[PDB]
């Protein structure tokens, strides 16, 4: 009859699409950390729209009974370069931290799944299954990721691409897709908020800190702030409810990360001005750091500027 | 009193592993015979930097 | 003797890439 | 690994339709307002009750023991008896009807039909066909007889009633509707849902102003244009000019739905701009904001400065 | 993505061959021929869709 | 005999959790509210349940057959839609939703979720995983999914109602929640406790003085510092001097926890010296006393002495 | 289901830690009762924190199905003295009143489970389990003691120590500890309360006595105290509420046994006085026995100068 | 600890820690040794010593014995089949850790003549003599760390 | 090198200097000129700084 | 199953010392 009351296990099947690869040239190829171009976990709840990602904001634990990742190019066979992928059951260990190039490949080609193979062909990368009954719990990577994350997919570029003519491309390139067979099997029925739905953004604002005052005259110097999510994409706009006497300029510019949309000021002479907006995704670690130029004259401040967060409610974010 | 064996029994391993990616010369680079060896690794088993052997 | 087998083995398969299929 | 299979992959769980507010004598004319809520039993036609997210990933599902309970919130000290039946030919529509007497009628002879009063609770059953029709899966396009094993009706027969036996005449809301389902769907895929940005963005370059009057005080209806017909939006004071008067404005908005929020407006040795209020847009591109005007600079100085933020999502 | 999880999808570079099937029902429903001049799942089994990623 | 030997040992029992209050028009705002009791199912999270003290003597636990009972406290004469639902991701937060729809959406889709009004009683099961874990013991150190099973809410769907159906606007309780448990413990140990002294000592020695004013009458907020940060103390009167006018005192304490006692002061040809308070101290080493000063001796005669005794035990 | 409804009996092991021994030397060893150094009962709720004292506050009844008291040595072999242990099976048969040494251990070589042994040594004394089905009671020893306690475990001193030079130690020594393997089986669920948990004391203050007034003028006489729990740890404070003429001196001084902290003093001239505060533990049968010192001239006393008692609960206490 | 940085996951299938003692039987003091398996609760926390003896020894697995004599102190599995993961520990322990050897002085020390010794010493050694099963190939990283510079002029000097 | 002008927020570069340490200046004087000499440099760095001169 | 023997084995034996052997 109905209203079970009940836990089973259900098996499912599917195939899915991650997301394109970006292939580095020579203006974008100068270090260890280039050759890595994507770093990108083999959860269930860890896309948008991929029917393995919603399908598993209904359950709360899974298993990856087995998992493989294809590769499909998008590129003749005349371009020239080689690359390989492994899938790491350890999502904490690392290759952030690896400086020398060869020990970089090294630990790739000793994991127990891993391949190698031209952009231009294809072939499946395996997932491999510890020897328990291990559970994973589905969501956002909330404390620690050894619960949530079951692998850690890292693909990564030896050689350096180039034309039929020999001349190294300069610029990236779109080197094919990556799609996901999956079976996978769900026990408990819920439902995870984290990835919530449409038409119940909420534009949240109740976070006010305040920016540190200089102790000098002149000075560019810098700033963090903590307590923000592992992950998201926000805004700031400024704020300001103080007073003054002779000038008090600042200028406070984007952090030093990709994402930069304009700048922001303070000035509070006669010609007053308050206004700028930055948007950026904060570290994995869930911080930011920004940079700031003051150039006005007083000394006893006491006044901190105020600042604002605010951010849309609408997924993972 | 403690004590381990007295035995030297010889291990034999076998395996594959990752060595280098050889970069190639062209026509600027390419001027005396210094610059026309392009990778020398040595072969010794503790070599390497990664490769569980 | 006194040998663990398959340490850290590879494997590898050729195949051809032609011009044309021509079906 | 890649299979090319098809199965069934039953499934089970239990979701929550929605609440019940139950008619008084002002309200109750006739058979239109004798019947509360009309209410279609499909998998797609809620708003994320785990069925209408989770019969998005297939097209076509059959129930097989559902059940629609009713759970009160009211007292014994009330009573208003009410059935419940679900019909399967959802193009079958009890509006047409116009005596009370037949309508309450062609309600009970369904199969599955449940009587009681409201106050205590009651399962009312799902009844499968017989043969092997397999329903579809996405909203109502054009038919409904491929995409409804059934609706859900609950009506109200005679009026309520009190402790001393009279009948009162306010609105009142009695209970919830729950759901107990057992279905098997078929044919993985994805379904459909209108969406024209898949990731976040933050529409950070739009601009305004506000004029303020040339009058002591006085409140206005100061409308923007220029926007979406239906979204979400939040509004961020700020400044770039000058001024060496007295100003003062604490505007507010006119909604309804949302008007959380404040603002406040300050310019001489102290400062004040700060504030935010966030709103619907009705279906115009339109919105009232009303001022306070409290400044003794009557002449005008330089309008304001305002700003919208539209978040570049799913829609809005 | 709402065209690789339908079950029988393929996908290929466009210098190479590949075969899409049709995924049947589960039931025996009997579709009618004519041109469709009314709802249209009646008249039809399927359509193929090709796109360009 | 020694054995070194690992077991199982399922046990049995039941066990008192907490009462339940309900919000009423007043109180109740938005989802914050909506939710009134989080309280975390674990062996180790009660005081002394006979599963938070028997929980201390095995390291790691693992439910069979748990189940919580709602137990009413109110007549049939009201009413309020209560749901409650137990959790297995304890990192799951419903604080973080927003709209009360959706709230209470994700919370009966869980299987073990069970709805019904407050004037009656309902057993709401706990869904035991698949795999072969084992949830330690402990409090929680640092990270939560090592050390729960599950956590427990209780929400309220809309507000209540009375006999003639109309919103009341005070706080009541309702009801109180019990459980009824079976579970497999292992490894025998003891998880520790901070305790500084494991053994009764009594700390007679400290000392003190209370200054009566040169005033006729007046009462003052004379404070006590030295103290542990919190802790329960008790006082005790007592005099080693002279005087020969007629005096008089019977303060009394300011405190909301402990207040129960007295004091008294009388020193002419019929003494009086007697009485005892005994009260909590703030987290500050800090407690606040008043006094009464009825006596005639203006002059300041001499301060007279009182003495705290402290308890040297686990924690005071 | 749930809700059983049923009595089961429950198997247990474990190991615990009973209290460290303290041999006697020479200056605290003159009679028959310094030959006795622990008298210890080896019911289940008579110790603190050991897993069958804590344990045994959750059920009702228990029945030691074999257990064993271990000794270990916490001494060199160069130290000589010699001790025996025996567990008698009826706890009202006291060796208190044997008074020559020689027949207190002979009755220890008659029950059916004593050892002999150096404490420079290990042995296991066993607990011997009477041919019935009979099942103990769990708490505090309340009434009649055959309930409750299903043996009683006495060690005692043959011999004196000494070092390897032949001088006999004079003072006290540490000669190792006791710690009590058992397995039993619990039978019925509920909470017994004497064993109170912490953040629940409450310092009740509600007996008020009188001492008894002298005869005479000059007197140091005696007094008692019935009606007490017959173990504790209490402490008294004095309580005056009379009045008086001429001196009224009083000095009451702390029991005769071994806990003492301090003195109490009344006076009621000019130069009045009360104060002073005694620990102590009453005696087994619940009780205790002060002395007073009075040295005042009035003879119509009429007026018995009052004190108080007061305890925390804590615990077993 | 070497050999182990080139699989992921392990698990003790047994083990033991021997003593080996160092001393003549002239010198006594219990000590009392255990492996608790909850490697986050740990006795540092405790202020008494009567209760910091007596949950060394409710533990299943514990031993008590005069410092001049040998033991064994084993290891207790756990009942289900958890594998614990390599490396060092750089987040919560649960995972990294099956157990803590914990080792304790219950006595103080004496000597010949029944005095107690004043000054502290060494008694002797303990060995651990396992075993256990490694499941996944692969190769861990060595932890590179370096701090910064850090010029420190905060000292006004005299002459 | 200071400016020809009385009073004037000079700029002044530095160079020869490592693309990523940590240098640290000190002062001092070897003559004078015999009138009233006055600097406070700071520094624009785009990290921190400690004090001046 | 896979293992490699006696890896890094010890073994022990113990013995005594008396005060005298009295010949
Ligand atoms: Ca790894
Ligand atoms: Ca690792
Ligand atoms: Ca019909
Ligand atoms: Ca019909
Ligand atoms: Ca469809
Ligand atoms: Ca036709
Ligand atoms: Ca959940
Ligand atoms: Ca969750
Ligand atoms: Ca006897
Ligand atoms: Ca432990
Ligand atoms: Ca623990």
């Amino acid at each position: 009859s109905a209203r079970s009351d009940v836990n089973a296990i259900t098996v499912l099947n599917g195939s899915d699409f991650l997301t394109t690869v970006k292939v580095r040239g020579s203006n974008n190829l100068t270090d260890s950390k280039s050759r890595i171009l994507v770093k990108q976990p083999i959860s269930a709840s860890s896309f948008l729209g991929t029917r393995i990602s919603g399908l598993s904001q209904f359950w709360e634990r899974y298993r990856w009974h087995k998992a493989a990742v294809r590769y499909v190019p998008a590129v003749p066979n005349t371009l020239a370069c080689q690359l390989i992928g492994y899938i790491d059951t350890d999502p904490l260990d690392d290759p952030n931290v690896i400086l020398d190039v060869d020990q970089l490949l090294r630990q790739a080609t000793s994991q127990v799944g891993a391949r190698q193979w031209n952009f231009s062909d294809t072939t499946t990368i395996p997932l491999i299954v510890r020897r328990d009954d291990q559970l994973y719990y589905t969501g956002q990577d909330k404390e620690n990721v050894r619960f949530s994350q079951q692998g850690v997919f890292y693909l990564l570029q030896v050689t350096t691409l180039l034309n039929i003519s020999g001349e190294a491309i300069t610029n990236d390139l779109i080197s094919g897709s990556l799609y996901l067979d999956w079976v996978c099997g769900f026990s408990m029925p819920q439902i995870n908020p984290t990835p919530v739905e449409i038409s119940q953004l909420t534009y949240n604002a109740d976070t006010i800190g305040n920016w540190v005052p200089p102790t000098e005259l002149n000075q560019t110097y810098t700033q963090d702030i903590t307590g923000l999510k592992p992950n998201s994409k926000f805004i700031i706009v400024p704020y300001m409810d103080r007073t003054s006497s002779e000038v008090l300029q600042k200028c406070t510019i984007t952090c030093n990360e990709v994402n930069a949309v304009g700048s922001i000021s303070y000035f509070d002479t006669n010609d007053i001005k308050c206004n700028g907006y930055i948007t950026f995704q904060a570290n994995n670690i869930g911080e930011a750091t920004f940079t700031l130029v003051t150039d006005y004259k007083g000394v006893t401040d006491a006044k901190p500027y105020q600042y604002r967060i605010i951010r849309a409610i609408v997924g993972n974010n | 009193r403690s004590a381990r064996s007295d035995v030297n029994a010889i291990t034999v391993l076998n395996g594959s592993d990752f060595l280098t990616t050889v970069k190639v010369r062209g026509s600027n680079n390419l001027t005396d015979s210094k610059s026309r060896i392009l990778v020398k690794q040595p072969i010794s088993a503790s070599s390497f930097l990664g490769t569980r052997i | 003797p006194q040998t663990i087998p398959n340490f850290n083995p590879i494997v590898a398969k050729p195949t051809v890439a032609p011009l044309q299929t021509n079906i």
